[PDB]
RNA sequence: UAGUGAACCAGUACCGUGAGGGAAAGGUGAAAAGCACCCCGGAAGGGGAGUGAAAUAGAUCCUGAAACCGUGUGCCUACAA
RNA sequence: GUAUGAGUAGCGAAAGACAGGUGAGAAUCCUGUCCACCGUAUGACUAAGGUUUCCUGGGGAAGGCUCGUCCGCCCAGGGU
RNA sequence: CGUUAAGGAACUCGGCAAAAUGACCCCGUAACUUCGGGAGAAGGGGUGCUGACUUCGGUCAGCCGCAGUGAAUAGGCCCAA
RNA sequence: UAGCGAAAUUCCUUGUCGGGUAAGUUCCGACCCGCACGAAAGGCGUAACGAUUUGGGCACUGUCUCAACGAGAGACUCGG
RNA sequence: GCACCUCGAUGUCGGCUCGUCGCAUCCUGGGGCUGUAGUCGGUCCCAAGGGUUGGGCUGUUCGCCCAUUAAAGCGGCACGCGAGCUGGGUUCAGAACGUCGUGAGACAGUUCGGUCCCUAUCCGUCGCGGGCGUUGGAAAUUUGAGAGGAGCUGUCCUUAGUACGAGAGGACCGGGAUGGACUUACCGCUGGUGUACCAGUUGUUCUGCCAAGGGCAUUGCUGGGUAGCUAUGUAGGGAAGGGAUAAACGCUGAAAGCAUCUAAGUGUGAAGCCCACCUCAAGAUGAGAUUUCCCAUUUCUUUAAGAAAGUAAGACCCCUGAGAGAUGAUCAGGUAGAUAGGUUGGAAGUGGAAGGCUAGUGAUAGUUGGAGCGGACCAAUACUAAUCGGUCGAGGACUUAAC
């Protein structure tokens, strides 16, 4: 923790909004097909952080043609172009798990506009 | 994770809704397995009608595991069900469509005529 | 830590042990158990330090409740109960105290067990 | 030839300049005292004393201040050798930087391990279990100790005895970064030590 | 299982060589100079760094 | 350990619902003169002083073997199947 | 009669802690405080069966699977 | 004794042992037959708190949690010989 | 004789065909060439019933692939 | 086959755990011949280094069958292994069918059910301490006599559609990339546990009551979770080379004017032998080597390697402990102090405390406020405890040679 939090002061990101578990989030990702560069957009409900300094993660959960793809990033990455907060919701818990069997308008979150 | 004994799906127009596994091809008694690998397999339910019945060997490739990949970023996905597509070993389609999501990870192992069939490539 | 019984019996110990020396400041037990006193009655007089509600209401937990100490009255018989007199003496005593109020003190082997005995004081 | 030792910190992860994660030990340094030059006319050996720490001076002897009289320092905690260095280049007092791993990059880590106590013969060696129903009664046992002929038990039968507390190489492994600032090494992958322990850090045999 | 000789009177012997009673640290006192344990307090004194403690 | 099962408070104690089965256990000295009194200890137990020809005859009391358990010391013993 | 095994196995389902007594001696006896356990029973009355274990005051050689100033144990009185 | 990622009888002589069902109320319930049964067959739905109105049972509106017989006790089922 | 029949009976035998399974000497349906079924030491169907024996599905799962962690008693150290 | 061996009792088959050895070799490796064009092959010689799969069917051995793979070897070890496990099988007392017997019963004919006792003394094997020696007493660092470990292998691209062949097909030797099984360490990521951490919630009882809380109900149940320990997670390993050989092939050359790998002389030649990689290692009584530290009283037994007592360098006892631990050991410290507890701050983690206000008829909702709490984790701080002390521990033999 001395040396660590002073060797990696360096390689964090400024730029990140904040959010709380239970808020819809749009990704831009970076995406190799060879030579070319898409930039993706992903939609879900972030479920979780992993509160650690250099590597903080968080979750998304698309529900996509019937199946759920849920897909995990790390914060500092490059590779990532930005990160757009677009809802607010009433959560009471931290991690979100029990989400999952849930389907459809029984997994719904409220609006709160902060 | 998927073994000798665990049930798949069908995401083609070819018949088929579940399949049993009974070998895991490749190596000397391989335990596992991954998605982008090739399995033989059985056909254990079936809609009426269709080019593939019961009681047939049919080889399989797997799609979407509930526990998917490591990338070299640092990104994982997980799915929620697990999948397959039914392989004439020309690693080529039996039936047309393909349902649901598909990994990216199939490309790495020239999968190009299913991965040009999907809906979607995660 | 320091296991000594089973899970909720530790919790009955150090109850009874730390609404003990409230009341007399001095105890003759065993050597583990004083160390165990050690940490529970000083997390439990910074409290003492507070005087909010929530020293009050923190104070819920290790303090057994119909405990008397007297040595008290106007014309009366009016009674401390052993949480009044950490929110009235203890606080005060050593309100300009740092960390440390104890001290522990190695006499003999108990006669039945030769289990090492010790004293438990504050100042 | 590069050999420098050090203490262990912890880990991290570090992007690349191409944006992907890595796992990274966090190992020490200081300046490093050369201590002796072992001869062939005097010991017949090619070899150098080295070592790492500031020790207080309460928590020494007199032969140890004996010895690090020749260079000038404060009396140190470690001392280990290093052997096959083309030696020129060193004196009795010299410092072996943190430097001296720029990009080297091909290099063997040794430590010693952690230590776990009295254990049973599965966690060392990973014999199997037996049957934990159907009415057994073998569940975590170590086998059966031989045959019936040779009237004795072969030798290295292996059996339950303690767990971990020897010196263990890892070869070639990636250097990362190197702070010169602040001493440190960055190194992909994993150490055999528990932390605040010593490991020697050499540059690799196999090429 | 079951022992299958007497054994001598040479191995009672050679094996009780580890069974002995031995006395740890006894320092003396400073305000009787009597013979008492270190890092103790001294009970017939009563006293230990030179202070009244048992009593109070 | 013989001689009745039993020389001693024996067909007793003990065992089986019952008919029935059934043990072990002798000896201070001539005389009790069976240790007043002092000393340590809660006592038990011992050490003096006495009784006695003798107390290593002190009430488990004549002589007191062997296995077994200890104390002290002349000689040997840590490269040995 | 005495060894070896060996000062090994075992000490027969449970929640205690402190202060003050008495005493040559105390985790184990008495007193106080709080905590804990059963409560169609670990509570009350009785039929057999046992045959003085009941009450009062003293004692610690043996019994009590340790200790014991205590007891359903020992001494002495007395109650149906 | 308690918990478990992914897979879910591959273990094994044999699903032995564990796990799963379990209370009240409502809908619904086959082959077969000695017509009494099978039958709690199978398979499903509801349950907390507050207010209003209750013919009576209840009915409507609202609030909260992942979970409303929120703990303990309380049947696994079907097909054939 | 009727009625059954590789059977709680069949050595040859894993008889032959069909079904069930990716693969079924165990199971079910059929054939008759019954080593050695058979009518009160009863023959052949059978609803209900069975802590009965045997074959197969659903749901469930540390039984398993392949183990990991936690709680208590023993085990380990000191006193009796 | 025989009946030496065991009847005051020497327990069968398979399966599980664990292996080890032989080679008459299943794969990988080196070769000779071919009725070997090429890829495939057949046979024989060398070679034991490693490896040699999951399932269905009866109790199975044996065997049949599905799906794989470089290959799915044969044998010994009381047909290995029950004071290690199982007891299904065959060999108890119950009962039934077929057959035999007048009968009680019987049948290597069948069918259901049916008890596997042991607290390890000696050797043995795994780990770990005490004592002594190593010729004055000490603190460190270390060559390696010897021993143990590891030793396997597939697929694709490229030489190249090349050499070979009518086509059909399709290489050797080389170079590169990437997996399987196995195995060594670690907790940063993904996950698990996490019983003195946080919250929700039912029943009853207690703190006099409302509010706030404690006990008990498997930790009451349910939703998360730090350190630590962990794999299905991560990272790495078997590389490249050297010397002497095996089968096989030569060069030179005669005995035998020729011929001929051998007698003289002189080479090539394998996953195998000895090195190379990792670890243990001077109790290697042949007890090794280097660096640095320490310098003398009494009586005589008469000076012998004598006894005895204080000391030095240093170590131990005792105490606070964990990166260590069954106990002892190891390692961090002992007022020349950060070793542990506490205190002041943080962090992970949970997810908005009490009290008051506002809105609601209420159940509740909003704000003060990312609030309150916080087991092991990170800095700072002598406040408490490591007080005062004591014990042990050298005064260095002889012979010869060299200066
Ligand atoms: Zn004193």
């Amino acid at each position: 923790n001395p040396l660590i939090q002073e060797l990696t002061q360096e390689q964090l990101r400024t730029d990140i909004p904040a959010f709380r578990p239970g808020d819809t989030v749009r990704v831009h990702a970076k995406v190799v097909e060879g030579t070319r560069e898409r930039i993706q957009l992903f939609e879900g409900v972030v479920i979780k952080r992993r509160g650690a300094g250099i590597s903080e993660t968080y979750t998304v959960r698309k529900v996509s043609n019937g199946v759920g793809v849920e897909r995990t990033f790390p914060l500092h990455t490059p590779r990532v172009a930005q990160i757009e907060v677009v809802r607010y919701g009433k959560v009471r818990r931290a991690k979100l798990y029990y989400l999952r069997a849930l389907h459809g308008k029984a997994a719904r979150i409220k609006e709160i506009r902060r | 994770m998927i073994q000798q004994e665990s049930r798949l799906r069908v995401a083609d127009n070819s018949g088929a809704r579940e399949i049993l596994t009974i070998k895991v091809l490749g190596g000397s008694g391989r335990k596992t397995a991954n998605i982008g690998d090739v399995i033989v397999a059985t056909v254990k339910q079936a809609t009426p009608g269709g080019v593939v019945k019961k009681g047939e060997v049919v080889k399989a490739v797997i799609v979407r595991t509930k526990s998917g990949a490591r990338r070299a970023d640092g990104s994982y996905i997980k799915f929620d069900e697990n999948a397959a597509v039914i392989i004439r070993d020309d690693k080529s389609p039996r039936g047309t469509r393909i349902f649901g999501p598909v990994a990216r990870e199939l490309r790495e192992n020239n999968f190009m005529k299913i991965v040009s069939l999907a809906p979607e490539v995660l | 830590r320091k296991l000594g019984r089973t899970s909720s019996q530790r919790k009955a110990m150090l109850r009874d042990i730390t609404t003990d020396l409230i009341i007399n400041e001095r105890i003759v037990t065993t050597e583990a158990r004083a160390k165990e006193v050690r940490s529970t009655v000083e997390k439990m007089i910074t409290l003492g330090k507070r005087g909010d509600l929530h020293a009050r209401r923190q104070a819920a937990t290790f303090v057994r409740n119909e405990v008397a100490s007297v040595r008290e009255e106007d014309e009366s018989i009016v009674v401390e109960s052993a949480l009044q007199k950490l929110f009235n003496d203890l606080g005060p005593r050593f309100a300009e105290r740092q960390g440390g109020y104890t001290r522990i003190l190695k006499t003999e082997p108990r006669r039945g067990d030769a289990a090492p005995m010790v004293v438990i004081e504050f100042v | 030839t590069k050999g420098i030792l050090g203490k262990k910190v912890g880990m991290t992860q570090i992007f690349t300049e191409s944006g992907e994660l890595i796992p990274v030990t966090v190992v020490e340094a200081t300046p490093n005292v050369v201590l002796q030059v072992k001869t062939v006319e005097t010991d017949g050996y090619e070899a150098i004393q080295v070592g790492y720490q500031d020790k207080r001076e309460v928590l020494s002897n007199k032969p140890a201040k004996g010895h690090v009289a020749k260079a000038n320092t404060a009396p140190k905690r470690f001392i280990k050798e290093f052997k096959n260095v083309e030696l020129g280049e060193y004196e009795v007092g010299k410092e072996i930087k943190v430097d001296v791993f720029q990009a080297g990059d091909v290099v063997d880590v040794t430590g010693t391990t952690k230590g776990k106590g009295f254990q049973g013969a599965i966690k060392r060696h990973g014999q199997s279990r037996g049957p934990m129903s159907h009415g057994s009664r073998y569940h975590r046992r170590p086998g059966s100790m031989g045959p019936v002929a040779p009237n004795r038990v072969f030798k290295n039968k292996r059996l339950a005895g303690r767990m971990g507390g020897d010196r263990v190489t890892i070869q070639n492994l990636e250097v990362v970064k190197v702070d010169v600032e602040r001493n440190v090494i960055l190194i992909k992958g994993n150490i055999p030590g528990a932390k605040k322990s010593l490991i020697t850090i050499k540059s690799a045999v196999k090429a | 299982a079951v022992p299958a000789r007497r054994t001598s009177k040479a191995k009672k012997a050679k094996r009780r060589t580890h069974y002995k009673l031995t006395i740890k640290g006894l320092n003396a006192c400073s305000n009787c100079g009597e013979m008492k344990k270190s890092h103790h307090v001294c009970p017939a004194c009563g006293h230990y760094d030179g202070k009244d403690v048992m009593s109070k």
